[PDB]
């Protein structure tokens, strides 16, 4: 969803699981178009993925993966 | 070197370890006892001349609760004649916060010309201070029986000073102030000015205070008791006097003060309780107690030998005295500051809210810096003066055979008052964080109820006409009661504890019992420890002992005053936050002619004092915006102070995080610089010691962190109150 | 040496590299350090005066 | 293995620990003059005898520091202080003066 | 324990020995200075590093030098 | 994002200066000699040894007299309410290197701004295809490209100049007299860290050549400080479309007070208040928390060990005359924290305190508006 408009859509470094969390603070961190609480991503790297090519969750799912057979290498 | 520059200002008044016998060190402290008495009537000379020669006083007088009390004038220099600002009465100065004003208004001072004789007749004894210093000392001193007879001392400052005291400042009131402020309270109002040929009409038509004295006819028309004279005193019929002796008990809704007359029988029963006080102790004639005697009567099971002693460390050691003297005066000091907020004692002081902040937080300061000075000389006296054979099996002796019980048991107290006050508010923080605020302590969540001070309160408001049945009102409002107002402003309101003021005083009691915790460490440990078997033979004084044993930075008794230094700064830093936001937020603000009070900051206390979040945004963020925003103004003064007590309070940060031994290198990297060339010196450079690295660094620490306060809270509570 | 020469020290560990100093007294013993120096300038705590051997030693005057 | 008499003191709580039991002791014995009074090094004054005194510690800095003011603190001066550590099985080693 | 090392340039002043609160150094006849006595120190097992002895040494550089080793329960100055 | 990854690459970057200079430290203690490296290059630095850094120690003197002097001197003209006598030095040097590089605000027209300069034309081969995108993009008044710069801007350069000669100074004495000084000449046998020489010789306490390590992250977390709040602020200023409150206020110091510091706290510190919160309440709960864990660290900065080794000998004690408790015996004796350790562990709360607060506050009042 990010690829289609990045000037008004807000990135999304993960989802939050605070199990000490109100409820009002689960509806103040369901951001970014998200029904789940998230945290926003500030690190850049939507911004990166996309320069270089990236387009879907399938691409960075494949790209996770071969990472960490990579680090299995080392 | 220049070490030796700076341990000659150290080692000025440090008059016993110049000269070993105890008689001539009395002298010289007797001496400059004097010397110090005659700085301060040269300061309290400055400041009746500035109060008679660089002020709005009388014009201050005609309108007190319009005009803003100034007595500093800045000269046009620079850019800097900005700090004259209007302060009301066609006058250009400083704002004053000390009080003057209202406490000569309470003298019976009128006019300029009694504050000039005043600063005169301070200056002349002054001058007679400094007599009786050279006289005492330099021709004809006293002897040492004369300094240890501390039977008739106590009696000559019992009835003398203070039952002298209080009985000529009775005389003063009755005879004096108490006409002049019955006829300013008719001028201030619109009527009635009662009564006469002069009736009496204007601030200089009121009679100059000797023909009070002179004509007992003036005195009558008031006070009518005084046509009765000196004669139903000496019957003990004494409710006839009932007129300007009362027991009214609470403040004037006049001028909102304490009632004058109630202050004129205060310092009579007081005057009569010193004065018998006074003739207590044994002395020439025969009958009395004496200390020594009574000292060994008091002699239990549990403790030993009791209180042998104490009459021979209270009579031979000056640091044991003065140790005890400073922990004393440190805490009326700081009781000042809370009877003079809540049972305001000038007229039109308690709506003169720059100076009420003020005389709290000064007073403060000053007690919290005495009780420091008290654990110091505490430690001074046990590594000098405390002497074994003194003190075999009794209280002083099993205070040190114990004190591994005393200071692990104010340990843990002092860790479960930290849990359990401060772990209050971050846990009030996290939970309205999470959205959670039905989990947090506060008076809408789960409830911490001061029950025992609002059970105190309850007994207190109810005390006139109950427990106390000839008194009208209640000793405060702030016990209960209705809103007191003067012109437009709140004097004294009830001041309510709820769960934000639980948790504000254990605070208080977290933060003095780690002051108490740092400094009866440094007074019970100062001669020896498990770690320092010989501490007592390195000094009161030193750094520490060398790397060894792990390391001993900072073990000696001078280093627990010094880190004790921090601990009292952060004990009163809350105190006066505490009392700044609850004035403002519950007492303090404007009264509408119906009768609501319009507080400063609106009651924000209960709910925002309970979060460190909410002492930051709304009392620190907030109330910043004064101090910040003063630049090109009147206040613009204490924008500049600000930040510049910020620079020093971080300049000092270069003292106590480091250590010489850098300091030392650096320098033979500029002494080099310094023989390539030129005028390189023969007093050869030297880093600071590290005693004196870490006295430089609390010193600027302390400094720069009080202005800064000192600073925020003038600029907020001139320009908002 | 000869007792008052003006004397410079050539080791580092010395507060006095390269100082000029003052002989108060030399002794013909055996001694690992013969010559006391006197110095004008206090080291970083206070002595103004150190042993040395002649084989560490320089002289201009 | 050692005599003397223990000086007159009530207890205190700077003295020995469960080390003294289980690693290492000290004792300090000296012969006095008088009956006089001296500081504890563990804090509190005590009494010491006339003939021979024994009194134990923790540490062997705390038994020099009272034999300095066995030394220093007195008319006349007390030199012949003996310094003994004490293992738990009871061997006691002799360690100053050495 | 620590190192206590005593140099060549010990003029024999004895003032490190009387300076050592643990009893650690003590002085060996030497016949290499004029005093004819050296610091020595036998009982460096003892020793917790205070380094007054150090601080007693009048000579530049200092004839005894401290190095802190491996920490004892005796060295950490410890009475537990 | 653009805030975020300036902030941690500053960072990251100081850090790494930082223990660059560790490192070269602790080369000349353990690894270096002096008889394979007999008067080379290496060996050549350490004799002037007095020469670098009394010559670093002037030009630290002598901008932050200067420096902070003409701060100063602003903020008495701005509170005195004459805003005009205050020194505003343009920074004349640097906007030429931006007309040199084909910026025309300035009007300077010399290389790459004059249309028919010999660099500009790129003379015997042409070959100048970047030089109409280059210069469409350097005067579009819309990117962070050779930014506009003024008087605010002088002064800010000459405090981080000062913060990089500081830091350098404190760096290269630790560096240079690892090996010994005349404090300690034997400072090579003692290691990179010990606690100090004790007391004697005047005091010797932070000698060591770690312990200046120790000083100058206080100096790199300041320079890095001041780097960053600089960048910030002149980029908040020209993201609010309101650039003239940075050329305003950045002059005297009161201005980075209240309209940097104060001013843009306000969404932060409201992450959570008594009306509810928001999504900055992360934010705001880590500002506090930077707060906290920095102060924890002038604790073991300030206050040092034998006052809490004699106060662990009463928590011994207690507990071994508690009965129950001494039931449960340490296997380790507890003792204080050693001198080394926690100057650690003091830098350590300093600068996380100092990373978490500004990372709170950088990001929590760039998103709020944005
Ligand atoms: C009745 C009060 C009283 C009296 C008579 C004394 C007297 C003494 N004190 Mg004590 N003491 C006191 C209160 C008092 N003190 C208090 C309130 C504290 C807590 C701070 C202490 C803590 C204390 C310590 C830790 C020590 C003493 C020591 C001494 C002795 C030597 C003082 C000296 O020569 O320094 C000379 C005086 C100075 C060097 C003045 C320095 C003032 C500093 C710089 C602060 C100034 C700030 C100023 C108010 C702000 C203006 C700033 C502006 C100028 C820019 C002397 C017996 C010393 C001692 O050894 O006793 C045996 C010692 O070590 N005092
Ligand atoms: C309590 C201590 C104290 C303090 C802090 C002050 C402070 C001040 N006095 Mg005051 N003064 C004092 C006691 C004090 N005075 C006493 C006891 C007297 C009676 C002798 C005076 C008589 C006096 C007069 C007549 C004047 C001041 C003035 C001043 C102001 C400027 C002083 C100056 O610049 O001289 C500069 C220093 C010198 C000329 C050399 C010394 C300054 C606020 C001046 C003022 O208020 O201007 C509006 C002024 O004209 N003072
Ligand atoms: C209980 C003690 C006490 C109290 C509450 C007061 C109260 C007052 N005094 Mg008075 N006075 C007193 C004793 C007291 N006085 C003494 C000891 C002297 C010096 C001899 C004076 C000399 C004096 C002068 C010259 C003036 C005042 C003024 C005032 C009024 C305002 C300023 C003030 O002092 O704040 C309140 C002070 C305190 C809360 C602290 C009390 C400090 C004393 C030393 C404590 C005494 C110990 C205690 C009584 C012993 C316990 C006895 C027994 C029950 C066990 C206020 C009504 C001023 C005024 O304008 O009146 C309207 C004024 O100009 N007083
Ligand atoms: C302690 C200080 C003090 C001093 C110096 C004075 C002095 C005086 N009083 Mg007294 N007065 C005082 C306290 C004092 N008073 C107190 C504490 C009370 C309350 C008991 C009084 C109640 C009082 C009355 C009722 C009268 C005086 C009067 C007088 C004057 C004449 C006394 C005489 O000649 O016989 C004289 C100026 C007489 C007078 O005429 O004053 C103008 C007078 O009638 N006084
Ligand atoms: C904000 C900074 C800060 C903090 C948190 C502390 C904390 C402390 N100081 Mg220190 N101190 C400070 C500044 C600080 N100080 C500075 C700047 C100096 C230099 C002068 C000193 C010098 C000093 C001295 C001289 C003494 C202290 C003492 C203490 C302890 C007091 C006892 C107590 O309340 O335990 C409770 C702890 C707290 C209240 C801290 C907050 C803890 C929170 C509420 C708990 C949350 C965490 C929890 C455990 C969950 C685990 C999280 C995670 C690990 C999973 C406490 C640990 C004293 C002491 O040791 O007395 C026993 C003492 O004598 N300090
Ligand atoms: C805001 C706090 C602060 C300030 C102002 C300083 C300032 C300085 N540091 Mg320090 N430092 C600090 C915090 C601070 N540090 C902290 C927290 C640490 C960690 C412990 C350090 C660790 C450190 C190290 C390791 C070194 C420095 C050095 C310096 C000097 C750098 C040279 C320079 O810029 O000269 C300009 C001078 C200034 C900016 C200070 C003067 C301020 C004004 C001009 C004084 C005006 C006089 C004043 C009005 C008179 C007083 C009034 C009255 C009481 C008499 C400078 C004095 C270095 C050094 O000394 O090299 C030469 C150095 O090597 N600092
Ligand atoms: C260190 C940086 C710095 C610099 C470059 C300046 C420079 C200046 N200041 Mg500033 N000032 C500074 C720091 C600085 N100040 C600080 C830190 C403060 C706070 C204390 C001030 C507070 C201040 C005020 C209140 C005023 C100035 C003023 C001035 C101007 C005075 C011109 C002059 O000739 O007077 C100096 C006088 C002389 C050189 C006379 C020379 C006399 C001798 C005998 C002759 C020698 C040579 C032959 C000058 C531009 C004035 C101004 O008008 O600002 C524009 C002014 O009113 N300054
Ligand atoms: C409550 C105890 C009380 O008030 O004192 C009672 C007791 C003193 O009892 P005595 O009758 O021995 O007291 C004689 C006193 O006049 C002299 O100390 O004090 C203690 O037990 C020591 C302090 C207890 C400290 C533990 C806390
Ligand atoms: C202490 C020590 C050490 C360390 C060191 C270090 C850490 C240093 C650093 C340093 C540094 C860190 C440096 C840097 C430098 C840089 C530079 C110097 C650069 C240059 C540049 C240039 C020259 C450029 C120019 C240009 C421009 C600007 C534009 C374009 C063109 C050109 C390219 C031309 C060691 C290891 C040796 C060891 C021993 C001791
Ligand atoms: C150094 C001081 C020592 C401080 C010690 C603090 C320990 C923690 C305090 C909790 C103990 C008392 O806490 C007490 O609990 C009850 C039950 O929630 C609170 O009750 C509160 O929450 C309940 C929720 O069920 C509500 O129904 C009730 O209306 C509300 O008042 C009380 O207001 C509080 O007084
Ligand atoms: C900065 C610093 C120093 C350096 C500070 C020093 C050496 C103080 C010296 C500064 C004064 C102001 C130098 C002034 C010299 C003359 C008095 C000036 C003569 C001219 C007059 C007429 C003004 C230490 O010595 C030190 C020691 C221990 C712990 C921390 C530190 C520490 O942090
Ligand atoms: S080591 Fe130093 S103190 Fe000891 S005998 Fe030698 S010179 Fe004297
Ligand atoms: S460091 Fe201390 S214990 Fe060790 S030899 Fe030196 S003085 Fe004795
Ligand atoms: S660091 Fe300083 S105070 Fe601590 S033991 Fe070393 S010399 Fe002494």
């Amino acid at each position: 969803q990010w690829v289609k408009d990045p000037l008004n859509i807000s990135p999304i470094a993960h989802a939050i699981w605070d199990p000490q969390f109100g409820q009002s603070a689960v509806e103040a961190f369901s951001q970014a178009g998200a029904n789940y609480p998230v945290d926003i991503a500030y690190s850049g790297v939507y911004h990166w993925w996309y320069t270089i090519g990236m387009r879907t969750a399938g691409d960075l799912y494949g790209g996770a993966l071969f990472l960490m057979i990579m680090a299995a290498v080392f | 070197t220049t070490t030796w520059i700076w341990d000659l200002h150290a080692d000025a008044h440090d008059f016993d370890s110049h000269t070993s016998d105890l008689e001539d060190i009395s002298r010289k402290i007797f001496s400059a006892h004097f010397g110090h008495l005659a700085v301060i009537f040269i300061w309290l000379s400055g400041m009746y001349f500035h109060g008679a020669k660089f002020s709005n006083y009388e014009a201050w007088l005609s309108n007190p609760t319009g005009i803003k009390p100034s007595a500093q004038v800045v000269w046009p220099i620079f850019g800097q004649e900005i700090l004259n600002g209007d302060v009301g009465g066609g006058f250009h100065g400083i704002q004053i916060t000390s009080g003057l004003f209202q406490m000569w208004r309470a003298n019976g001072i009128t006019n300029s010309f009694e504050l000039y004789c005043t600063a005169i007749g301070a200056l002349v004894m002054a001058g007679l201070m400094l007599f009786a210093g050279w006289f005492h000392y330099h021709k004809k001193a006293p002897k040492l029986e004369w300094f240890q007879n501390v039977e008739s001392m106590m009696n000559h400052h019992l009835a003398g000073l203070l039952g002298l005291g209080c009985l000529g400042y009775a005389g003063q009131q009755i005879h004096v102030s108490l006409p002049i402020n019955a006829c300013l309270d008719a001028i201030d109002a619109g009527k009635p000015l009662t009564v006469g040929g002069k009736v009496i009409d204007s601030v200089a038509a009121i009679p100059l205070p000797h023909e009070w004295i002179l004509n007992p006819s003036l005195m009558t028309d008031i006070y009518p008791s005084f046509a009765e004279g000196l004669k139903p005193f000496f019957t003990l019929n004494w409710s006839v006097y009932a007129d300007f002796l009362t027991f009214n008990g609470g403040l004037n809704p006049q001028t909102g003060g304490l009632w004058l007359t109630d202050t004129a029988h205060h310092h009579l029963a007081l005057a009569v309780l010193f004065i018998v006080a006074g003739h207590f102790y044994r002395t020439n004639w025969g009958i009395g107690h004496s200390f020594k005697e009574v000292l060994e009567a008091h002699k239990g099971p549990v403790t030993g030998e009791g209180h042998k002693g104490m009459y021979e460390i209270f009579t031979t050691s000056w640091h044991c005295q003065l140790s005890w003297n400073l922990a004393w005066i440190g805490s009326l000091s700081i009781l000042v500051a809370h009877h003079m907020y809540s049972m305001p004692p000038y007229p039109y002081i308690a709506t003169d809210y720059p100076t009420q902040l003020s005389l709290f937080t000064h007073h403060m300061w000053i007690g919290g810096f005495l009780i420091v000075g008290a654990g110091a000389h505490a430690a001074i006296f046990m590594v000098r003066d405390y002497d074994p054979a003194t003190h075999i099996n009794n209280l002083l002796d099993r205070v040190i055979r114990h004190r591994d019980a005393i200071i692990s048991h104010l340990n843990w107290v002092c860790i479960f008052l930290g849990f359990h006050s401060f772990g209050l508010y971050v846990h009030n923080d996290t939970m309205r964080a999470f959205g959670r605020p039905q989990d947090m302590f506060s008076d809408t969540g789960i409830q911490l109820q001061p029950v025992f001070a609002q059970w105190v309160q309850n007994l207190h408001a109810a005390a006139a006409g109950g427990t106390a049945p000839n008194a009208a009102a209640g000793v405060s409002p702030a016990f209960g009661g209705d809103i007191l107002a003067v012109v437009g402003k709140v004097a004294m309101m009830p001041i309510t504890l709820g769960t934000a003021d639980f948790l504000v005083h254990h605070i208080h009691a977290f933060t003095i019992h780690v002051t108490v915790l740092i400094l009866l460490k440094g007074v019970l440990f100062a001669r020896n420890s498990r770690l320092i078997p010989d501490k007592g033979e390195l000094g009161f004084r030193f750094p520490c002992d060398g790397p060894g044993r792990g390391g001993t930075c900072q073990v000696s008794g001078w280093d627990h005053v010094f880190l004790g230094l921090f601990w009292m700064y952060n004990s009163l830093s809350i105190v006066i936050f505490h009392f700044s936001w609850k004035m403002q937020s519950d007492v303090w603000g404007s009264v509408s002619p119906d009768g609501s009070v319009s507080h400063i900051t609106a009651g924000n206390f209960a709910q925002s004092a309970i979060t460190i979040n909410g002492w930051l945004r709304d009392f620190l963020w907030a109330q910043a915006s004064q101090v910040i925003g003063s630049y090109g103004s009147a206040l613009s003064a204490y924008g500049l102070l600000f930040l510049g007590a910020h620079f020093v309070w971080a300049f000092s940060l270069m003292f106590l995080f480091s250590g010489r031994g850098y300091w030392q290198e650096l320098i033979e990297s500029i002494v080099w610089a310094h023989n390539k060339l030129k005028v390189a010196p023969a007093i050869q450079p030297r880093a600071l010691s590290i005693t004196q690295g870490r006295a430089v660094g609390v010193a600027h620490f302390l400094l720069g962190g009080i202005a800064t306060t000192w600073a925020f809270f003038l600029a907020r509570i001139i320009a908002v109150g | 040496v000869q007792r008052g020469s003006k004397v410079r020290i050539l080791r580092p560990e010395s507060y006095w590299y390269r100082d000029i100093g003052t002989v108060a007294t030399v002794d013909q013993s055996g001694i690992r350090y013969p010559a006391i120096v006197r110095f004008d300038k206090v080291n970083y705590y206070g002595i103004s005066s150190n042993n040395f051997a002649l084989s560490e030693l320089e002289e201009v005057e | 293995t050692l005599t003397g008499k223990t000086p007159v003191f009530g207890g205190s709580t700077g003295g020995l620990l469960t080390r003294a039991a289980v690693e290492e002791k000290y004792a300090i014995t000296w012969t006095s003059t008088k009956q006089q009074v001296f500081e504890m090094p563990t804090g509190g004054a005590a009494i010491m005898h006339e003939g021979e005194n024994l009194l134990y510690l923790a540490r062997k800095e705390q038994c020099l520091a009272l034999g300095t003011q066995l030394r220093s603190k007195f008319k006349p001066k007390i030199e012949d202080y003996k310094i003994y550590r004490i293992y738990p099985n009871g061997e006691t080693q002799y360690v100053h003066p050495a | 324990s620590h190192s206590v090392k005593i140099y060549d340039t010990c003029i024999g002043c004895t003032q490190c020995v009387r300076a050592c609160p643990l009893d650690v150094l003590e002085m060996v006849p030497w016949d290499g200075c004029k005093a004819g006595s050296i610091a020595s120190s036998p009982r460096t097992e003892d020793c917790v590093g205070c380094k007054r002895c150090e601080t007693a040494c009048p000579t530049d550089f200092l004839s005894i030098r401290v190095y802190l080793g491996a920490e004892t329960t005796r060295s950490m100055g410890l009475a537990y | 994002t653009q805030a975020a990854l300036y902030t941690h690459h500053q960072y990251i970057a100081g850090f790494i200066m930082v223990g660059a200079f560790a490192h070269g430290a602790i080369f000349l203690i353990r690894d270096y000699d002096p008889a394979s490296n007999s008067n080379n290059v290496l060996d050549r630095v350490l004799q002037h040894k007095e020469a670098i850094i009394s010559h670093l120690s002037w030009v630290s003197l002598f901008l932050g007299f200067h420096t902070l002097g003409l701060y100063v001197h602003n903020d008495v003209m701005v509170a005195f309410g004459t805003p005009e006598k205050q020194i505003l030095v343009e920074p004349v040097f640097a906007q030429w290197i931006q007309a040199a590089h084909g910026k025309l605000l300035y009007g300077f027209d010399t290389l790459l701004s004059n249309p028919g300069s010999i660099a500009s034309t790129a003379w015997p081969n042409y070959g100048n295809v970047w030089l109409s995108g280059w210069l469409d993009a350097i005067n579009s008044g819309d990117n962070s490209l050779f930014l506009t710069i003024g008087p605010g801007d002088f002064l800010v350069h000459h405090a981080i100049a000062l913060g990089l000669h500081t830091t350098t100074l404190i760096l290269v004495k630790g560096a240079l007299d690892a090996r010994g000084s005349k404090l300690m000449p034997d400072k090579k046998d003692f290691g990179y860290s010990f606690p100090c020489d004790g007391p004697g010789r005047g005091g010797t306490c932070d000698i060591s050549a770690w312990d200046a390590f120790y000083l100058a992250v206080f100096w790199m977390l300041n320079t890095i400080g001041w780097v960053t709040f600089y960048w910030h602020w002149k980029h908040l200023a020209i993201w609010q479309g309101n650039v003239a409150q940075f050329n305003e206020s950045s002059t005297y110091l009161m201005g980075w007070l209240r309209d940097y510091l104060w001013l843009n706290s306000s969404q932060l510190i409201n992450g959570y208040n008594p009306y509810g919160m928001n999504n900055l309440a992360v934010w705001a709960w880590m500002f506090l928390l930077g707060h906290l864990v920095w102060a924890t660290g002038f604790m073991f900065l300030i206050s040092w060990r034998g006052y809490w080794q004699e106060l662990i000998e009463t928590l011994v004690w207690a507990h071994e005359r508690t009965p129950l408790a001494n039931l449960v015996r340490w296997k380790d004796k507890p003792v204080a924290l050693s001198i080394v350790q926690a100057r650690l562990v003091g830098l350590a709360h300093f600068s996380v305190g100092y990373i978490i607060t500004y990372a709170a506050f950088l990001i929590a009042s760039t998103s709020s508006r944005f």
